[PDB]
């Protein structure tokens, strides 16, 4: 019902396409009568004046039929393709609104199918309907009208053959629909196998599991073709079985008609014409079965498409969400308790601290403390189970997301770049950024020297994920990307993990010189880089272990000392 | 050099009968078609009756059906059209047409065609 | 036609079964013309003479015809459905197997979404050349041959007139079909572009959300989506423009045979009834002629997609030397001799890289960001081949050692950790599937991986998310280190293995790691110089050149570029 609205703005073409089919149909039904008039009346009588009179008329009705035929094809192609194009963009808009927990429900590989293959199946149904939505019922009603006109009593057996027909296209609905869903579910698996192989080909080659992956694919490819043959066997059996009952209708007409002529209720000349219009009823009945064969395939795709559109994202903006045009950088955590899953233990628990605006806070702790998780709460990527996160003494939930995320820039622990140019990738932060502004951010990130050394400069090609750059190269590009946005709150998750000590110093001392006033959070595994900060936040086993100066932590915080001893 | 002479056209009251003769003179080899057409003082060319000598089938107008009958005399070389129970609706100038097929005609080139004269038939 | 010959080649292992399909469809075609003949006969034999005593016999004969016709249609479909899916299965198998042979360089430059599209969306499109498409072609050619023989049986002269209108139908098919293939090939390549965007955006959604690029990515999508709507409409219009156009052509043929037929009747050759009979016989010839011509316009969808399938199948794949040797009794004699390398093949990355490593030695490879440390390693794994120079493993050239044996002797913990969406046990079992549950549990305990693995809801049987993102960045590296150690290679590479692993855990593993590293040659790339200072040899790199080489204490007192790197740490 919701999917029907996607065709509403293209209703002009949606009503013209079946209307133009009628124009063709009336012209093709006129063909036997117009070709009879040119020979039996024109040629037979001999008058050359009637030969051309009917001759010009038949060529004109063929031209009206051609214009009507091409018109129907054009208007049906418009409304169906536009239905799909609008649904594809409205689905991708919903996919963009999703959190990672929403993308984890409908597996990444399945969503690709839902936005391409599932749309195509719904698009083709609209295309199929547009051409024969009025052609099939009018030829069926018009056909039975011609059967009743000849003989009403003989038309009584035409009612008797409907029960096995209705019992057959209902069997095709109940058994059919879940089987076409299994094909679309099997395409998600072949998508998953080909996706994981493309995104991790180096691991496959290095561990020589190439034969293992071919078997991993063969198991998915066989399961796919088995799902196809199992759902299409349901049609290769029903269609000839239907055709049989259809042809049995002729025998039912000849037998009962024989009884009628024997009892003188039907004429001998009447049976000759009845045979022709009976085949027309049967041919039109096949079209009503064909739409049901397309409906059962589209119904499985419609369920898959609708559940994506009906999925509410984990993070949603409030109705009374206050707009934040200007921020100071007052990050506060009020007894924050977080869990990734209900069954698991709390990832973060009893987290209560406040950060001064403009101050630099060094985040430290052992692997799996919750440093990356604690940071993700600030740009509202995740929300806590108990307690609240605040920016400028305001609960992050009660603030507009575009406004809040606009003032918070981040450098993720696992740096991911996008396909395009270096200039485009840096403008990801601020789109209104000047050429001097992007160069300044790259100069602070020490990546500027490399970008200029390239033949294309800032317009140099960037591959998917930034695979055409070194470890610390794409890392330095991510720093330059966040800097461009000009934040009030900056988050740096192991900022220089893949960067050498010399370049590390140039970036760190460079940031302290130009990120003055911005509240900077720096996750680090190094004590010398941590000493640069105004205050040091230390996490251990989920809970906050310490918060304060270097001296305070060396004398009170046990895990900070453990981290200090491991280096000095 | 084939010419068609038309004779037998006069005033006949409604429900009456009148026969029309169409004499053909010349170097006639074999007649394949024989036709009769009526022309009103403001109409082009119509179609009343036709005869095909190969099968003998007669094709008439929708209004005629079982009224007018077309025939041809082989030895006399004259076409005929008998009109029975004449209604005043068919008051027009009646004409004749005859198609002849000569000995050895080319692969794609057709033979000849010959028209009548025209005689007025008035029915009131 | 070149692509058609290749696509038709996939039908060759099904030749005999396709002959049966043709035998069954020809019987269905002769029964399809026998059925209205018998209905016509029943009226003239039992209804016209009013002798209904014969009716049960004729009805039984007609009933058996319909029973046979329906059973043949079922049989045609049942064998064709399995036959078609075996071809589609072979094409999907052929593509995946090919990618496993194709070089790594291709996957980095070409979008993954386009490759995913070519495997599912493009192979699904070669189905309109299989199944009922073969049945309709088989039925079409028999009806056409069966009609043309009946036409000349009626009148030869008129049959030449109906055959002279055929070149016009062939010409309009040739114009339409060429345009259909033009727009359909474009439709499938724009589809791959759109599939590339959806694929990349989903795998990086967090970054799109963090930089509020949701709208800018939507307008990026809308550019390709509008292009797909534009060419998709053009392809759909050209696909079904031929049937109403052919009805216009048929009418010109009907008018021409009415004129020719009328001419022959006036020449005493035929009668008026013969013209009315020939129009009936021409209808049984035009029907399959238009059906076969429309089928030719429809197979353009499969032909355009077949090009996109074959494009992947004709890529210059990674091939081993014809006289390549297998490395037996590996010790670890690694050597580089005046090696030069460039990725873009314009600006050099590595310049005259030459060094020797004796077996057993734990060698360190340090240098600045973009020096070419990962490049040295990627050449040793033979993912890329040297421009000018020689790499010698156990005294044999890398090009002479088979890839199967080389990658079995050498293990790698890549700079970017890539995990799989399976159990923790299966992720660690990768590389060495013949590893006992005890061996996996002992290896995880050594790298301090076992602690967080036990904390999971199913332990080692806990199913991980895509790339294992349901763990901390450092925890993912610990799993990568365990997987490489479980593989037990004679040569091990630890390229930035502890980037996100804290110094406290890094110190704890190093002590237990040495026992599992001794008697094995290893190359350790690290920016955390304080860990690699214990190495037997330290290769200092800068701007793709080896500047300094030797031991830690020797390089420190030298006060060189290594000293500048080590001092910069504090
Ligand atoms: N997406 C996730 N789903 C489930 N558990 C997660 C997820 N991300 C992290 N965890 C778990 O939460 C805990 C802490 O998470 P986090 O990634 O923030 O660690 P961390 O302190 O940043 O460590 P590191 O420095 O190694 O990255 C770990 O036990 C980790 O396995
Ligand atoms: N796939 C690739 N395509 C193109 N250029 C590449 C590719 N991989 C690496 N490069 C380039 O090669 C050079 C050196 O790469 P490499 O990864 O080996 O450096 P690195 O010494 O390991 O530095 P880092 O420690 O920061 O990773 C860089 O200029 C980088 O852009
Ligand atoms: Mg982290
Ligand atoms: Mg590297």
């Amino acid at each position: 019902k919701t999917l029907a609205r996607y065709l509403k703005p293209y209703w002009i073409f949606a009503v013209l396409a079946p209307l133009f089919m009628v124009v063709e149909v009336i012209c093709d039904l006129s063909q036997p009568t117009l070709l009879a008039r040119i020979v039996a009346e024109g040629i037979a009588r001999g008058d050359f004046s009637l030969v051309l009179k009917t001759g010009i008329l038949m060529l004109i009705v063929a031209l009206i039929g051609a214009v009507g035929g091409i018109g129907c094809t054009v208007f049906a192609s418009y409304a169906s393709q536009n239905f799909g194009a609008d649904l594809r963009r409205d689905l991708f808009r919903k996919v963009l609104s999703f959190s990672i927990s929403n993308v984890n429900r409908f597996h990444t590989s399945s969503l690709i199918t839902r936005l391409t293959n599932d749309v195509t199946q719904l698009q083709n149904l609209v295309m199929m309907l547009l051409r024969i939505v009025v052609r099939a019922p009018l030829l069926f009603v018009g056909g039975i009208v011609m059967a009743v006109s000849i003989n009403v009593k003989l038309s009584s057996v035409l009612i008797f053959l409907i029960p096995p027909i209705v019992l057959l296209f209902v069997w095709l609905t109940k058994k059919g629909n879940p089987l076409f869903r299994k094909i679309q579910e099997s395409t998600d698996e072949v998508n998953r196998v080909v996706r994981e192989n493309l995104l991790g080909v180096r691991v496959v080659r290095a561990f020589r599991r190439e034969e293992y992956e071919n078997e991993n694919f063969r198991k998915a490819n066989e399961s796919l073709r088995r799902s196809i043959i199992s759902a299409f066997s349901l049609i290769v059996f029903a269609l000839p079985l239907f055709i049989f009952i259809v042809n049995m209708g002729m025998i039912a007409v000849l037998w009962f008609g024989g009884v009628l002529v024997r009892n003188n209720q039907m004429e001998i000349g009447s049976i000759m014409a009845y045979t022709n219009y009976l085949m027309q009823i049967m041919f039109s009945l096949m079209m009503i079965g064909n739409i049901l064969n397309f409906i059962v395939r589209a119904s499985a795709s419609a369920k898959r498409v609708l559940e994506v559109l009906n999925e509410k994202p984990a993070i949603e903006e409030a109705d009374n969400a206050l707009a934040l045009p200007n921020v100071e950088g007052s990050v506060s955590f009020e007894n924050v308790e977080f869990r990734y899953f209900e069954n698991t233990d709390p990832v973060l628990s009893g987290v209560n601290f406040s950060v001064k605006p403009g101050s630099l806070v060094a985040v430290l702790g052992e692997t799996g403390s919750g440093k990356s998780t604690l940071m993700n709460l600030i740009p509202r990527l995740i929300d806590p189970e108990r307690g609240r996160v605040e920016v400028d003494e305001l609960d992050v939930r009660t603030v507009k997301l575009k406004d809040l995320r606009g003032h918070i820039s981040a450098v993720p622990q696992e740096t991911v770049l996008f396909s395009g140019t270096i200039k485009e990738n840096l403008k990801w932060g601020r789109e209104d950024a000047t050429d001097d502004e992007i160069v300044e951010a790259a100069k602070i990130a020490q990546i500027h020297d490399f970008i200029i050394s390239l033949p294309e400069g800032y317009d140099s090609r960037v591959e998917r994920g930034g695979r055409n750059f070194s470890g610390g190269q794409k890392q330095r590009l991510s720093i330059a990307r966040a800097l461009v946005k000009k934040p009030k709150v900056l988050i740096l998750d192991d900022c220089t993990s893949s960067v050498d000590p010399i370049t590390e110093k140039r970036i760190l001392d460079g940031l302290k010189r130009y990120t003055k006033g911005c509240t900077t959070f720096i996750i680090t595994q190094k004590i010398p880089t941590a000493l640069l900060a105004d205050k040091i936040l230390v996490l251990h086993e989920g809970k906050v272990a310490g918060f304060g100066t270097h001296k305070e932590l060396l004398e009170h915080c046990k895990p900070y000392r453990e981290i200090y001893e491991s280096q000095f | 050099q084939v010419q068609l002479v038309e004779s037998g056209g006069g005033s006949v009251q409604a429900g009456g009968s009148l026969r029309l003769s169409c004499a053909a003179s010349g170097n006639i080899h074999h007649i394949s078609y024989l036709g009769w057409f009526r022309q009103a003082p403001g109409k082009e060319r119509e179609g009343v009756a036709a005869l095909w000598t190969k099968d003998g089938n007669t094709y008439y107008a929708d209004s005629v059906k079982g009224r007018f009958t077309v025939s041809l005399d082989n030895a006399k070389n004259t076409g005929y059209l008998q009109m029975n129970s004449l209604k005043p609706e068919d008051t027009a100038l009646y004409y004749c047409a005859a198609a002849d097929t000569g000995s050895d005609t080319p692969l794609w080139d057709w033979v000849y065609w010959y028209w009548g004269q025209g005689t007025q038939v008035t029915v009131s | 036609t070149a692509t058609l010959r290749r696509l038709l080649g996939y039908l060759r292992p099904h030749t005999f079964t396709l002959i049966m399909v043709f035998v069954f469809v020809t019987v269905s075609s002769i029964l399809g013309v026998l059925s209205p003949y018998l209905i016509g006969k029943t009226i003239a034999v039992v209804f016209v003479p009013r002798r209904f005593d014969l009716l049960p016999r004729y009805m039984l004969i007609l009933g058996t015809i319909y029973a046979l016709t329906s059973l043949l249609f079922w049989l045609q479909g049942k064998i064709m459905l399995t036959l078609s899916q075996d071809v589609v299965f072979r094409l999907r198998k052929e593509l995946f197997e090919k990618l496993q042979r194709v070089p790594v360089g291709f996957f980095d430059r070409t979008p993954h979404g386009d490759i995913i599209s070519r495997v599912i969306n493009d192979v699904d499109n070669i189905n309109n050349v299989l199944g009922n498409s073969i049945i309709q072609f088989f039925s079409g050619i028999v009806t056409l041959a069966g009609a043309v023989i009946m036409m000349f049986r009626v009148n030869v002269i008129l049959s030449l007139v109906t055959l002279s209108i055929v070149p016009l139908t062939v010409l309009i098919t040739q114009i339409v079909s060429s345009q259909t293939r033009k727009y359909f090939y474009e439709n499938q390549r724009v589809l791959g572009q759109l599939n590339g965007i959806i694929e990349e955006d989903i795998s990086g959604l967090t970054v799109i959300k963090l930089f509020t690029r949701e709208e800018k990515e939507m307008e990026k999508f809308d550019r390709v989506n509008e292009s797909l709507r534009k060419v998709g409409t053009k392809a759909q219009i050209f696909s079904g423009v031929l049937p109403p156009l052919m009805n216009m052509v048929n009418n010109l043929g009907f008018a021409l045979i009415s004129g020719f037929g009328g001419w022959l009747a006036l020449k005493d050759i035929i009668t008026v009834g013969t013209i009315a009979t020939f129009i009936g016989y021409s209808r049984q010839f035009t029907r399959p002629l238009n059906e076969l011509s429309n089928q030719f316009n429809m197979i353009q969808m499969a032909l355009a997609s077949a090009e996109r399938i074959f494009e992947i199948l004709d890529l210059e794949e990674e091939k081993d030397d014809p006289d390549a040797v297998e490395l037996r009794e590996v010790r670890g004699e690694i050597e580089f001799k005046n090696v030069w390398f460039s990725y873009d093949k314009k600006k050099p990355v590595l310049k005259d890289i030459t060094f020797h490593i004796k077996p057993g030695q734990k060698v360190a490879l340090v240098g600045p960001t973009g020096s070419g440390k990962t490049t040295i390693v990627n050449l040793l794994m033979r993912f890329y081949d040297v421009d000018r120079g020689q790499i010698l493993v156990d005294g044999i050239d890398i090009r002479k050692i088979k890839r199967s044996s080389l990658r079995s002797s050498i293990g790698i913990v890549l700079q970017d950790t890539i995990l799989f969406s399976t159990t923790v046990k299966e992720n660690l079992k990768y590389g060495n599937p013949g590893a006992t549950d005890e061996e996996i549990k002992e290896a995880a305990k050594l790298t301090h991986s076992d602690h967080f693995i036990k904390h999971l809801p199913e332990g080692y049987e806990t199913v991980l998310t895509d790339n294992g993102e349901d763990l901390s960045q450092g925890q993912r590296q610990l799993l990568a280190i365990t997987r490489a150690f479980l593989a037990n290679p004679k040569i091990l590479i630890l390229d930035a293995a502890t980037s996100n692993v804290d110094t406290k855990t890094e110190k704890s593993i190093q002590a237990a790691m040495w026992k599992l590293m001794e008697g094995k040659t290893s190359i350790i790339i690290a920016h955390r110089l304080n860990t690699i200072k214990n190495a037997d040899l330290i290769i200092v790199l800068r701007d793709g050149e080896i500047v300094e080489m030797g031991k830690h204490d020797e390089l420190i007192q030298k006060r060189g570029f290594y000293y500048e790197l080590f001092t910069s740490q504090y």
